[PDB]
C-alpha cells in the first residue's frame, strides 16, 4: 500500500528464502510429551 | 525378494547375514535381537531388514518354468 | 429397427442443450491448445510469480 | 535352450514353421512363450 | 507467472501464492498455459500476473502470505527469548536473500 | 561459550561456535596458528579392519562437519557399474539383479585407476587401467544325490545361492601384471546375489568404474561415519545412598560409579552414556546435576565398507579438502 | 587453467574492496560452511555468509563484507590460504600420533 | 505392500511446507521404493472371409548393416525379443493385414495376396522399456493371437 508491489513481494521472496533455509537448520517438531499431559490435568480433568 | 544388499540408511552390507541369521534362528532356539546383537548389528536401522523382509523368492520358485 | 428401443435417437436439438456439447459445455467452454498438466511441489527458493 | 521357444507346462524347447501348429510336440497343452536371445543387452546399475 | 526452468519433472511454484489457488500441494494437479500473440503476454503479465493482483477483490485483503511453516518459521526467529551472533546473524542474513 | 552446550529437558543452549573476535568487547580468539596447533590434539579409540573409531578436540563444528561430509560423498571409491549380460532366464528381474552387483562393495584400491572421460566416446571410454570388468555365469544343476525330501535345495541343486565369491575377474594386458599380488576380490564374499533352481542360468560381464559418493552411495567408501558429540555431566551435593543408587540406575551401565554408600556418585567415565537425558523426568534429581557436552571434543567414528583401512580413508578425506582449497588458491579470479 | 570457477558478481560490490558476492561453481556446504568460519575470524571482516540459490542447481554463493582497508578478495585469499594451513595441521598431528599408534 | 522406513519429523529443507515429503538420495540409490510396472498389449490376428490371414513378418534390415533403427529390436522371427531396451518410435510387434482383405472376395484368383497394409504398433512413451515375456497362443476359435507385456 505504500511503495508498490515490485519491492513489496521482493520482501516476501526474502521471507521464504530465509525461513525455508533456516528453520530446518535450527529445527522443530512435535512430541508425545506434548500430547500426553504429565500427571495433573488428568486428575483436575477428572473432576472436570 | 532378496535380502537387500544394504539397509536404506546405514548402507552396511546386509546380504551376508540373512543366511547365517536364519541359520541361527532355526537351529539354536534364541531371541531375535540377541541373535543380531552378537550378529553384529548394534543399530536398529540396519536391524529392521533382518527383522523385516519376508523372503518371497522361494515362494516364487514354486512357479519356476521347469517346475 | 430391431425393436429394442435403445434410447439413442435424439441429439440434434439436444446436441445444443445440456452437458458437454454445443449449449455451453463446448463452445462457451472451448477445449484449448498449447497447454500441459502436472502435479505440484514447492520451491521456496524459487521467487514468487 | 538356444532354439526359439518353450512350452508352458512342458517347459519343453521347440521350434516352429509358419502357419504350422499352435500345439507343441509333447504337451496336449497350447500356450507357449518365446525364449530369450543370445543377443547381448545392457543395463546400468545406479 | 514468469517462467523459469529446472530439472526433474513437475510444476513447482512459490508458496505464498498457494492460497489463491487454494493449493494443498498433497497429490493435486494444475494446468499450464502460454499466450501466443505478444499482446496477450503484456496483458496477463503486467496486469493479470501476481504483483499487481496481490490483493483479493472481495474484502480487499492480500490473499497471499506466509502459510504454515513460513508463519511459524518466522515465529521461532521472531521469538523474544532467542538471541544470535555476529557470525550467526551473518550467515542468516545471507540465507535470507 | 566455554564449550558448554545446554542439555535441558525441553531444549538446548549455546550451539553456534561463537569463538572469534567479532562478538566480544575484548577482541580475541583471532586466528593465528600455533595457539591452534599446540592446543589442538587428537586421540584414537581403536583400529580395526573394516571399522575405525577415534576422538578429536579443540576445533569448531565446521571443519569436522566437512570431514564427515566429504568423507560420505566427495571421497573416491570404485565399483562395478555398467552391466553387460550373457542372457539370463532366472526369476529375479534382471535389472534389479544388476542393481545388486552394482551395489556390492569390492576390496580394491584407487590409485591403480583413472577417471572416465565423458568425451573420447565408444570403446575409447572404458579402457584398461580405467576399468575393471567382471564376468559370472552359473547354470544351476540338479544334484542327482537326493538324501531327503526338501533339504536345503543344495543337496537338491548345486550352487543355488550365488555369492560375491562366485564372481571372478578377467584381467587384461597390463591389467593382469599389476593386481597379481592384489587379487581382485568383492569385499565381503558372502551376499545373496540371486536364488534359483536348475533349468535356470545367469551369465554377465558388467563393468567397473571409479566413482564418487555424492553421486551414488554405491560409491561410498563407508557404510556410515558420524561424530557423536562427547558427553559431559556436572553434578552437585553428596546426595549419597540408595537415592543416588537409583540415580545411576537412571542411566546405561557405563554411567557414573559408586565407591561406597559414602563418596556419593562419581562419574565412572563419559562417552559410554547415550546422552539420553532421562534424569530430568524424575524431577527430584534435577537441582544437583546439569547435562551438557563440549563443542571442542568430538567422538568421531566410521565404518569401512571393506574398501580399505579407514585410518587412511579419514587421512585421505582431509587431503581431498586440502586439495579442494589449494586448487582454489592459485586459481585466478575473473571479474 | 580454467576460467569458469569463480565469476565475481559486479552488481554486488560498490567499489574498492569493501563487499563482494561470489559464486563458486560445483561446490557446496562442505566448503562453504567451513570457509565461512575460517574467514569470520579475520578482524577487518564484517559479514561473510553463503548459501545455495537452489539445491536443484549447483552453484555456491559466498558473501563477504568488511571495514575499510584490506580488500574482500584479498581477505578470501588470506583465509583460504589459512584453511590450507589447517589441513596441514590435521595431517601433521594425525598421521604422527597414528604413526606412533 | 509398502516400505518399512526410517522417518524423522522436522521442518528441514523448507520445501517441506504442506504435506510435501522429502527423500534421501543414495538410499533410493541404494534402492528403496523402487517400482516395476508390468503393462500389456494384445493383438488379435483375425482371418478374413477373403481366405487370407494376416502376416506377422518384418525386419527389413537395409544395407545388410542392421535392422532399421525405426524398427530393429525384434529378432529373426520378426517379433519383440525378450529382455531388450525398447524405445519410443519403434515396434515390438508387427501386425499386417492385406488391403484386398477388407473387401468382398470371389473364388477367382491367380497369384498375389501379397498386398499387405502394415500397421505395426509403435510403443509410445516418455521413457525406455523392456520386454520380458511374449506369448504366441490361440483361443477356442482357432485363430492366432499374441498378447505381450512390457
Ligand atoms: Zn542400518
Ligand atoms: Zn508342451
Amino acid at each position: 500500500r505504500d511503495y508498490g508491489p515490485q519491492e513489496a513481494a521482493n520482501a516476501m521472496n526474502r521471507m521464504a528464502k530465509l525461513c525455508a533455509r533456516f528453520l530446518g537448520n535450527r529445527g522443530f517438531s512435535i512430541g508425545i510429551n506434548d500430547v500426553t499431559p504429565a500427571d495433573d490435568l488428568k486428575q483436575k480433568k477428572e473432576e472436570l | 525378494m532378496i535380502v537387500p544388499v544394504r539397509c536404506f540408511s546405514c548402507g552396511k552390507v546386509v546380504g551376508d547375514k540373512w543366511e547365517s541369521y536364519l541359520n541361527l534362528l532355526q537351529e539354536d532356539e534364541l531371541d531375535e535381537g540377541t541373535a543380531l546383537s552378537r550378529l553384529g548389528l548394534k543399530r536398529y536401522c540396519c536391524r529392521r531388514m533382518i527383522l523385516t523382509h519376508v523372503d518371497l523368492i522361494e515362494k516364487f520358485l514354486r512357479y519356476n518354468p521347469l517346475e | 429397427n430391431g425393436g429394442g428401443k435403445v434410447k439413442p435417437i435424439r441429439g440434434f436439438c439436444q446436441r445444443l442443450k445440456g452437458k458437454q456439447g454445443r449449449f455451453r459445455g463446448n463452445l462457451s467452454g472451448k477445449r484449448v491448445d498449447f497447454s500441459g498438466r502436472t502435479v505440484i511441489s514447492p520451491d521456496p527458493n524459487l521467487s514468487i510469480d | 535352450a538356444t532354439l526359439k521357444y518353450i512350452c508352458a507346462e512342458c517347459s519343453s524347447k521347440l521350434s516352429l514353421s509358419r502357419t504350422d501348429a499352435v500345439r507343441c510336440k509333447d504337451c496336449g497343452h497350447r500356450i507357449l512363450l518365446k525364449a530369450r536371445t543370445k543377443r547381448l543387452v545392457q543395463f546400468e546399475a545406479r | 507467472h514468469y517462467a523459469k526452468i529446472r530439472p526433474w519433472r513437475t510444476f513447482r511454484l512459490n508458496e505464498c501464492v498457494c492460497t489463491p489457488y487454494n493449493a494443498d500441494f498433497d497429490g493435486d494437479e494444475m494446468n499450464l498455459h502460454v499466450p501466443q500473440t505478444e499482446e496477450a503476454r503484456a496483458e496477463a503479465i503486467n496486469l493479470m500476473g501476481v504483483k499487481n493482483n496481490l490483493l483479493t477483490p472481495k474484502s480487499g485483503e492480500p490473499i497471499i502470505a506466509a502459510t504454515q511453516d513460513f508463519i511459524t518459521g518466522s515465529y521461532l526467529i521472531s521469538h523474544k527469548d532467542s538471541f544470535y551472533d555476529r557470525a550467526t546473524l551473518t550467515q542468516l542474513l545471507s540465507m535470507m536473500s | 561459550m566455554s564449550n558448554i552446550v545446554g542439555i535441558e529437558y525441553n531444549r538446548v543452549t549455546n550451539t553456534t561456535s561463537t569463538d572469534f573476535p567479532g562478538f566480544s568487547k575484548d577482541a580475541e580468539n583471532e586466528w593465528n596458528v600455533e595457539k591452534f596447533k599446540k592446543d589442538f590434539e587428537v586421540n584414537i579409540s581403536s583400529l580395526d579392519a573394516r571399522e575405525a573409531n577415534f576422538d578429536l578436540i579443540n576445533i569448531d563444528t565446521s571443519i569436522a562437519n566437512a570431514f564427515r561430509r566429504i568423507m560420505i560423498s566427495e571421497v573416491p571409491s570404485v565399483a562395478a557399474e555398467y552391466v553387460y549380460f550373457f542372457n539370463n532366464t532366472s526369476v529375479i528381474q534382471d535389472e534389479v539383479l544388476a542393481h545388486r552387483i552394482g551395489l556390492v562393495p569390492l576390496k580394491v584400491d584407487p590409485d591403480m585407476l583413472t577417471w572416465v572421460d565423458s568425451n573420447l566416446p565408444d570403446d575409447e571410454k572404458f579402457t584398461d587401467e580405467n576399468t575393471i570388468v567382471l564376468s559370472l555365469n552359473v547354470k544351476c544343476t540338479r544334484n542327482p544325490d537326493a538324501p531327503k525330501g526338501s533339504t536345503d535345495p543344495k543337496e537338491l541343486y548345486n550352487n543355488a545361492h550365488v555369492y560375491a565369491r562366485d564372481l571372478k575377474f578377467e584381467p587384461q594386458g597390463r591389467q593382469s601384471t599389476t593386481f597379481a599380488d592384489c587379487p581382485v576380490v568383492p569385499a565381503d564374499p558372502d551376499i545373496l546375489l540371486a536364488k534359483l533352481r536348475p533349468g535356470q542360468e545367469i551369465s554377465l560381464k558388467a563393468h567397473c568404474i571409479l566413482g564418487i559418493g555424492g553421486d551414488h552411495a554405491k560409491f561410498s567408501p563407508v557404510s556410515t561415519a558420524s561424530y557423536r558429540l562427547l558427553p559431559q555431566i556436572n553434578i552437585l551435593q553428596p546426595i549419597k545412598g540408595e537415592s543416588a543408587r537409583r540415580f545411576q540406575k537412571c542411566f546405561p551401565p557405563g554411567v557414573i560409579g559408586i565407591d561406597e554408600g559414602s563418596d556419593e556418585a562419581y562419574v565412572k567415565d563419559a562417552r559410554k552414556d547415550t546422552v539420553s537425558r532421562e534424569v530430568l523426568r524424575y524431577e527430584e534429581f534435577a537441582d544437583k546435576v546439569k547435562l551438557g557436552r563440549v563443542r571442542n571434543h568430538f567422538i568421531f567414528n566410521v565404518e569401512s565398507a571393506g574398501a580399505m583401512t579407514p585410518e587412511e580413508i579419514f587421512f585421505k578425506s582431509v587431503r581431498i579438502l586440502k586439495n579442494k582449497a589449494e586448487y582454489l588458491k592459485n586459481c585466478p579470479i575473473t571479474q | 587453467p580454467d576460467r569458469e570457477k569463480i565469476k565475481l558478481l559486479t552488481q554486488a560490490t560498490s567499489e574498492d574492496g569493501t563487499s563482494a558476492s561470489f559464486q563458486i561453481v560445483e561446490e557446496d556446504h562442505t566448503l562453504g560452511n567451513a570457509l565461512r568460519y575460517v574467514i569470520m575470524k579475520n578482524p577487518d571482516v564484517e559479514f561473510c555468509g553463503y548459501s545455495i540459490p537452489h539445491p536443484s542447481e549447483n552453484l555456491l554463493n559466498i558473501r563477504i563484507q568488511t571495514y575499510g582497508e584490506t580488500t574482500a578478495v584479498d581477505a578470501l585469499q588470506k583465509g583460504l590460504k589459512d584453511l590450507m594451513d589447517l589441513c596441514d595441521v590435521v595431517e601433521s598431528k594425525f598421521t604422527e600420533k597414528i604413526k606412533s599408534m | 505392500a509398502g516400505q518399512n522406513a526410517t522417518v524423522a519429523v522436522m521442518s528441514y529443507s523448507g520445501y517441506d511446507i504442506e504435506d510435501a515429503l522429502v527423500l534421501n538420495k543414495s538410499s533410493i540409490d541404494r534402492g528403496f521404493g523402487r517400482c516395476e510396472t508390468r503393462r500389456k498389449t494384445t493383438t488379435v490376428l483375425k482371418r478374413y472371409a477373403n481366405h487370407t490371414q494376416d502376416i506377422i513378418g518384418g525386419m527389413r534390415v537395409d544395407e545388410n548393416g542392421d535392422p532399421i533403427w525405426q524398427h530393429q529390436s525384434l529378432g529373426p522371427d520378426g517379433l519383440g525379443e525378450v529382455g531388450m531396451k525398447v524405445q519410443s518410435g519403434q515396434i515390438y510387434i508387427n501386425k499386417s493385414v492385406p488391403t484386398n482383405s477388407a473387401d468382398a472376395p470371389n473364388p477367382n484368383n491367380v497369384n498375389v495376396q501379397t498386398q499387405y497394409r502394415e500397421a505395426p504398433v509403435i510403443y509410445r512413451g516418455p521413457e525406455p522399456s523392456h520386454i520380458d515375456q511374449v506369448m504366441m497362443s490361440v483361443s477356442d476359435n482357432d485363430q492366432a493371437l499374441i498378447k505381450v507385456l512390457l
